[PDB]
């Protein structure tokens, strides 16, 4: 099912820009022709009807994505092998902090080059790589230029089988429409192996290089990754397992393989973090439950299960036909597919990013504190982005490819006959969480302006416990030795044991306590989730139609409006509801990430002494000042911001200078806001004037930018401004201190 | 209710009147052009006001003009 | 190829390699005299 | 920029010549210009030093209160 | 001495100031080694900063009373390097770059489609028209004079 030379490789195309749409090939009479080019770049479905050529065009791409990612990888190996001090810090994790930038001096920029600790100059990086090259048993720098080798390989072959799979051999329809076997293959084989392959890895180079480097012998003493495996002696001295082989694998005596395959839990007291024979255990099990998931749908041989099959036999007497169309429904639309994709990494996202600062998985992670909250605040923003993206393109297909003519599905057509319902609940529902949970802040405010601190609701005055999530902890708590026997520590330490795990003097995790104030900061989460959700959900059921424009679905997913009548109809399209949630989503996000700050640096971080009494870095003044929006903007905003403000004339001048770069581009975004475009079409016409005077006028007519292009710049400047004052403000306040 | 408004610049394409959304606009027979028709406005008390017949009028500036006016039950696009 | 050509006279293309060549000499004339506050000469 | 990197002596300072020189002409003398009301063999203070110009040299030339304050970049 | 300024090279303020960039510089000399790299990268930002220091105190700008040099505008023939000098430079180089593209916006003009030739530029044309903006004052000031400049 593929087809010999399609498509000739020319440089014709090149020369006649917009050759993709009949309309912008014709050429520039304005300058709107030169942004439309841009933004029906990759709108494949735009140019052509054909399902066949959309499937080549969308499988070419993935191919130039993995090699660019392949190039930046191949970049991040190459700079920690030549411009980095990843050989010092291996030797004094604790002390030293890692850097792979440096800069060349010529307007005197050389002061970026602040002293990092060992005889090194140079920018600290708070990417986390080192940690994730020091669990994979990397000693030396050769290795590093082996894998940028490698992955700079790996970029060129990728762009090959781009290219090739498109000009010389292209597959049919036929072949993309294969579910079962592309979910068989993906299952089976690509994470299933890819998982043993790991746990292979770690068993026999990360175990024993690990086990040396926490004995506190020198890296360079310890032998190469190869000699563990020619020798089987070193081992067998390590690991006495090893002396009997894979006997007992075959045998199921697999008790002898406890020594390096445990079920401990918790955390490694020498390095802070997980131990790695949980990880090789966790691994090789995945790769099992992973292997056998792959062989449940039906192929060539029969045996197996159809996903049709499945599908159509689920429904209901409150459903109807129930799932029956749903098969045909995503074989054939690529932007259900995408939407579903979209929102699932989204999620997994999300929890990612609670899961790893909870359970450090590296050593001497969890006492860097700057790599820990950027990694926090960007898994969280790229959840946020994709969960975004996934309404939007949701929004796409109902407007384009919803058919139900040839397409029905009961369950699609249930939903959209009570839509009223949904939306009116949804709305009393965000007005009740932010009444009852932004009207308690106000109340406080009120209380201790009025100078009654008894009449506020606080853990001295009127408690709102968190009385299930502490039943939570509890639980969680005593779960070793009863609910899970085979376990000798809790999964977390934040569960609440009472055991505190101090490396290098720092405070690496311990018990999390819950008061009135984690209360009120859930339910404002609660209340930003939902005011989101229903943004997008009145964006997405609305696409079509409405009592106001019956025939919504003939002017496009993508239209400003229909016109000063009915009284106005400005933003009435799905777009625009995307456009709207993307400030709802910003806010949010910004909410989550500095309650985790604050939290984290009042109540988690700071230095432990000789005789064990903990130092925070805030002071524990989380629980008392949080409560009211003045203790916000003094004890958070205006206490913490004296890092960045005062950072002229040393190394972290850079964060300093982006804070008012990032403030100048958020206010810059309003302009395009709260203006419209007949007033700047109206001022062009009086610039183009003197211009024809002096015989400079350009044939190329100038033309205000469109309303939703308006709009776009809008929402792109302000979120790129508030999303860079954050980080700076971040990373300035936390590399400090 | 809205008043719309013909003049005679008008062309006589038909442009207006298939975009209504509602029932507005016709054509009559007429004498002053190729065509020899020109719209009409028979039917203003249904104007709602969202100006599609203005972005459908090929003349340089419109032969056909919505003033918007004092609002009512059916200009106002309510099905409550 | 007459159509590479054309390709390379395109916007972009030429701005970016004229705005390179722009940058780079400007950084070599700072580099050479740094630091430059009046116009003795 | 300038101050970011450390270097002050770096800054494009104007000082407001033609304010400054008005300020002289109204007969303060903490810029050494020496113009008008500022010079004491003029035409002008000449003919006003006997009616109103003590009183307003005084406090013009006080600088604990709001009169023509001192300016710079 | 304008408006009260002292000279460079006869203020204590920018002494002080020398002295203390060279004495934050010097601070994190001590913790490399002579030989290493970082020192030799130190050594030459620290006599940088000397040259540059010397360099402003030999060209005869004026200090404030913050030890910092100041700009005068007005036109005095003693300070005519820090403002005329580089303004006619600007003012040259500007209307040789205005010549010149309204010399490509003028040549293109009676062709079917300018439109064409402002996103794919006809390079030979323009690099026979860069070479003239050389001369842009003669050219201007002759245009203006025949009334070609202004259309009408
Ligand atoms: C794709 C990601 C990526 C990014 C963001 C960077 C970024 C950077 N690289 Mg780089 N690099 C990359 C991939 C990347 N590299 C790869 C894949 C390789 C080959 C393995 C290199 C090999 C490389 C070398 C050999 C050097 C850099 C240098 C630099 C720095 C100066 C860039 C410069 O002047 O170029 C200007 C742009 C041109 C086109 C020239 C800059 C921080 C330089 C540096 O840090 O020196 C102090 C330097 O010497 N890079
Ligand atoms: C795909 C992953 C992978 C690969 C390529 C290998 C490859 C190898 N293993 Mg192995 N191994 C793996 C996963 C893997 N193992 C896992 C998950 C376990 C845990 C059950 C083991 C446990 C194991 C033991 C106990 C021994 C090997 C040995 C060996 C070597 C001889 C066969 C060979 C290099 C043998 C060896 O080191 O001989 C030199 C040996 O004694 N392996
Ligand atoms: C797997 C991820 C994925 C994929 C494959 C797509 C694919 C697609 N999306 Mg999409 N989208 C996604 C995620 C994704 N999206 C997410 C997460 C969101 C939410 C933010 C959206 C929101 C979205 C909207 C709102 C729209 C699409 C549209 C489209 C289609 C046309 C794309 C196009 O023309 O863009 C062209 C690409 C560009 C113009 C580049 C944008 C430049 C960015 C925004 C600025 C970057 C700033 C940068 C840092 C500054 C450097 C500049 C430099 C020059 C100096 C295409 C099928 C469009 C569509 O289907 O219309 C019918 C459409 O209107 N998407
Ligand atoms: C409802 C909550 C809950 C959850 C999430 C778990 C989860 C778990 N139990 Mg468990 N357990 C529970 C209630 C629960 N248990 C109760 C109510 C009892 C009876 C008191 C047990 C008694 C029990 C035993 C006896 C064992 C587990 C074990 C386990 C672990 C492995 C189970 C498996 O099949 O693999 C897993 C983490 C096993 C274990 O320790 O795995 C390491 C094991 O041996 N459980
Ligand atoms: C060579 C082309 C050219 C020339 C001769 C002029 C000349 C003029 N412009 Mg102008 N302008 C241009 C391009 C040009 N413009 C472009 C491309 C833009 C869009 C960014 C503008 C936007 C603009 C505004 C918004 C305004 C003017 C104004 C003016 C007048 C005041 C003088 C001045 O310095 O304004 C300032 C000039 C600028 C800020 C323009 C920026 C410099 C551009 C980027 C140079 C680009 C040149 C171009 C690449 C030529 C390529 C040549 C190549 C093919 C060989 C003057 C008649 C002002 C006026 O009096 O209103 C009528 C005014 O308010 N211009
Ligand atoms: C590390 C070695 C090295 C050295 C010694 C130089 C030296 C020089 N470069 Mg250079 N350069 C280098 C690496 C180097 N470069 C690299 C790696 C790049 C990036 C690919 C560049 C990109 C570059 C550009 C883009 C330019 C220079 C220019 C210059 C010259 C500036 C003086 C001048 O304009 O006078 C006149 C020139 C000479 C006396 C001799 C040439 C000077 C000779 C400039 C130049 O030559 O101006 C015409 C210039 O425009 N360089
Ligand atoms: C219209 C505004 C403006 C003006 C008139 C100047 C003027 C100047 N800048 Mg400058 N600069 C500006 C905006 C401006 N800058 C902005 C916005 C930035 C930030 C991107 C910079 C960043 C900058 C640097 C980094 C340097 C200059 C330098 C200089 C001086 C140039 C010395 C030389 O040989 O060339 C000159 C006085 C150089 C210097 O030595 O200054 C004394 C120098 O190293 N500038
Ligand atoms: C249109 C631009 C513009 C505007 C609105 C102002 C407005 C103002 N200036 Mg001002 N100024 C300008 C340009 C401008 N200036 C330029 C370009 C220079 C440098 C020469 C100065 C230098 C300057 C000084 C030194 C002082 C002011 C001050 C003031 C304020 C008091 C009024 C006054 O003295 O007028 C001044 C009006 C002018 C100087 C007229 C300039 C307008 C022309 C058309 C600009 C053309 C530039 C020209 C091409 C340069 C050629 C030089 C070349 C030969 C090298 C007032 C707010 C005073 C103040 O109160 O400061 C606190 C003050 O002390 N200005
Ligand atoms: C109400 C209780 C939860 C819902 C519940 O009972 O779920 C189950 C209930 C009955 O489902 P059926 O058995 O009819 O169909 C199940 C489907 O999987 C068949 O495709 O769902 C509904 O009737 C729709 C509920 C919509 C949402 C209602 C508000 C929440
Ligand atoms: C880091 C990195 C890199 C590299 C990588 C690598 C180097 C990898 C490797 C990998 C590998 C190297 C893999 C492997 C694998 C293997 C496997 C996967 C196997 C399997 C096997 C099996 C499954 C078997 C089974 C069995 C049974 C069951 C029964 C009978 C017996 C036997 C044994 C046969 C690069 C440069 C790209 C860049 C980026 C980054
Ligand atoms: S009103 Fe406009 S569209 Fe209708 S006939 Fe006249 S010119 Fe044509
Ligand atoms: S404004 Fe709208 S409703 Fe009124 S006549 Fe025009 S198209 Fe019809």
């Amino acid at each position: 099912l593929v087809d010999r030379d399609p498509i000739k490789t020319s440089f014709e195309e090149w020369a006649k820009p917009g050759h993709f749409s009949r309309t912008i090939a014709k050429g520039p009479d304005t300058t709107t022709w030169i942004w439309n080019l841009h933004a029906d770049a990759h709108d494949f479905d735009s140019h052509t009807s054909d399902l066949e050529e959309i499937s080549r065009k969308v499988f070419s791409a993935h191919f130039g994505q993995l090699s660019i990612i392949f190039l930046w990888l191949s970049g991040m190996y190459f700079h920690g092998a030549r411009f980095s001090n990843y050989e010092a810090w291996l030797s004094d994790p604790t002390h030293i902090g890692p850097s792979a930038q440096v800069v060349w001096p010529i307007v005197g920029q050389e002061i970026l080059n602040g002293d990092v600790g060992g005889g090194f100059r140079g920018i600290q990086i708070t990417s986390g790589f080192f940690q994730i090259w020091r669990a994979s048993g990397i000693t030396s720098e050769l290795q590093l230029y082996c894998t940028a080798i490698g992955a700079l390989v790996f970029a060129a072959l990728m762009l090959f089988a781009g290219w090739f799979h498109y000009h010389k051999a292209a597959p049919k329809l036929a072949w993309f429409q294969d579910v079962e076997s592309m979910l068989n293959h993906h299952l089976a084989g690509l994470l299933g192996l890819g998982s043993l392959s790991w746990a292979g890895h770690q068993v026999h180079v990360s175990l024993p290089i690990n086990q040396f480097l926490n004995a506190g012998v020198d890296p360079k003493e310890i032998p190469l990754p190869h000699e563990f495996i020619l020798n089987r002696d070193l081992l067998a001295q390590l690991y006495p397992s090893f002396a009997e082989g894979a006997t007992p694998f075959f045998t199921l005596n697999w008790s002898k393989y406890s020594e390096f395959l445990t079920f401990r839990g918790g955390l490694d007291p020498v390095t802070g973090g997980l131990w790695l024979t949980d990880i090789a255990h966790h691994h090789l099990a995945i790769a099992i439950l992973f292997l056998i998931a792959g062989h449940m749908y039906r192929t060539n041989w029969g045996i197996g299960h159809g996903i049709k099959d499945i599908l159509e036999a689920h429904k209901g007497p409150f459903t109807g036909q129930g799932h029956k169309g749903l098969y045909e429904i995503l074989t054939t639309s690529w932007h259900a597919q995408l939407s579903l994709n979209l929102a699932m990494l989204g999620s997994l996202t999300i929890i990612v990013a609670h899961h790893m600062y909870s359970m450090p998985p590296y050593p001497y992670l969890a006492t860097d504190y700057a790599t820990q909250l950027s990694l926090f605040t960007h898994h969280m923003w790229i959840g946020g982005f994709l969960i975004v993206g996934a309404a939007a393109h949701a929004a796409i297909f109902m407007v384009r490819d919803y058919d139900p003519t040839n397409r029905y599905n009961d369950l699609l057509d249930r939903v959209l006959r009570h839509r009223d319902a949904i939306i009116s609940h949804l709305n009393w529902v965000c007005i009740f969480l932010g009444f009852h949970s932004f009207g308690l802040y106000i109340h406080n405010d009120t209380m201790s302006a009025l100078g009654r601190p008894q009449d506020m609701f606080s853990d001295t005055a009127i408690q709102l416990q968190p009385v299930f999530a502490q039943w939570i902890q509890n639980t969680h708590a005593l779960a070793p030795g009863v609910t899970a026997p085979g376990e000798t520590a809790s999964t977390s330490l934040t569960w609440g044991g009472g055991e505190l795990v101090a490396v290098g003097g720092k405070v690496a995790l311990l018990p999390i306590p819950l008061g009135t104030a984690d209360f009120l900061v859930h339910h404002i989460h609660a209340f930003t989730i939902h005011v989101t959700v229903l943004i997008l959900l009145k964006g997405v059921l609305f696409a079509r139609s409405s009592r106001l424009i019956p025939d919504k679905a003939n002017l496009g997913f993508r239209f400003p409006c229909d016109g000063p009548g009915r009284g106005g109809t400005c933003q009435v399209s799905a777009w625009d509801h995307v456009f709207l949630g993307l400030f709802w989503m910003y806010n949010a996000i910004s909410v989550v990430i500095f309650h985790f700050s604050w939290k984290m640096q009042s109540d988690v971080w700071g230095s432990i002494s000789d005789q064990g009494v903990v130092t925070h870095i805030t002071g524990g003044n989380f629980a008392q000042s949080s409560i009211t929006i003045n203790g916000w903007l003094r004890d958070f905003l205006w206490a913490q911001a004296s890092q960045v403000i005062q950072s002229y004339g040393s190394s972290l001048s850079a964060y300093g200078l982006f804070f008012l770069g990032a403030h100048f581009v958020w206010a810059f975004s309003l302009m395009f806001l709260f203006s419209g475009r007949g007033y700047w079409q109206e001022l062009i016409e009086s610039i183009v004037w003197a211009h024809n005077k002096l015989k400079v006028a350009p044939a190329t007519q100038p033309r205000a930018l469109s309303i939703i292009q308006g709009r776009a710049v809008g929402v792109t400047h302000y979120l790129l401004g508030g999303i860079a004052t954050t980080w700076a403000f971040f990373l300035a306040r936390i590399i400090a201190v | 209710s809205h008043s719309v408004k013909i003049y005679d610049t008008c062309i006589g394409c038909t442009q207006c009147v298939r975009a209504c959304p509602t029932d507005v606009l016709e054509m009559i027979p007429w004498d002053g052009c190729k065509a020899k028709q020109i719209a009409s406005a028979p039917r203003t008390e249904d104007c709602v006001g969202c100006k599609r017949c203005e972005s459908a009028c090929p003349t340089d500036f419109l032969s056909v003009r919505v003033y918007l006016w004092h609002e009512t039950t059916r200009s106002m696009g309510l099905a409550y | 190829m007459r159509d590479l050509k054309t390709y390379l006279s395109v916007a972009p293309v030429l701005s970016t390699l004229w705005f390179g060549s722009l940058a780079g000499l400007l950084i070599e004339i700072n580099r050479l005299f740094p630091d430059a506050l009046t116009f003795p000469f | 920029v300038m101050l970011a990197f450390g270097t002050p002596e770096k800054q494009i300072l104007i000082e407001p010549i033609f304010a400054q020189w008005i300020q002289s002409a109204h007969g303060k003398t903490s810029y050494g210009f020496d113009v008008l009301l500022s010079s004491t063999s003029g035409p002008a203070f000449n003919a006003g030093r006997s009616i109103w110009l003590p009183g307003w040299l005084n406090a013009i030339n006080e600088n604990s209160n709001s009169l023509f304050l001192t300016i710079g970049p | 001495d304008i408006s009260g300024l002292t000279p460079c090279k006869d203020s204590k303020q920018f002494a002080k100031r020398e002295k203390q960039q060279i004495k934050k510089l010097e601070s994190s000399l001590k913790l490399y080694a002579p030989e290493s790299a970082p020192a030799l990268a130190l050594n030459a930002q620290i006599e940088k900063t000397k040259r540059r220091f010397d360099n402003y105190g030999k060209y005869g700008l004026l200090c404030g009373s913050d030890g910092l040099p100041h700009l005068i505008v007005n036109g005095d023939q003693r300070h005519w390097g820090e403002f005329i000098t580089p303004g006619i430079l600007f003012l040259y180089i500007a209307g040789w770059i205005g010549w010149v593209g309204r010399s490509y916006l003028i040549a293109i003009s009676g062709e079917k489609k300018p439109a064409m030739k402002e996103i794919i530029i006809d390079v030979p044309l323009a690099s026979r028209i860069i070479f003239r903006g050389f001369i842009w004052p003669v050219a201007a000031y002759r245009e203006f004079l025949n009334g070609d400049l202004i259309a009408k």
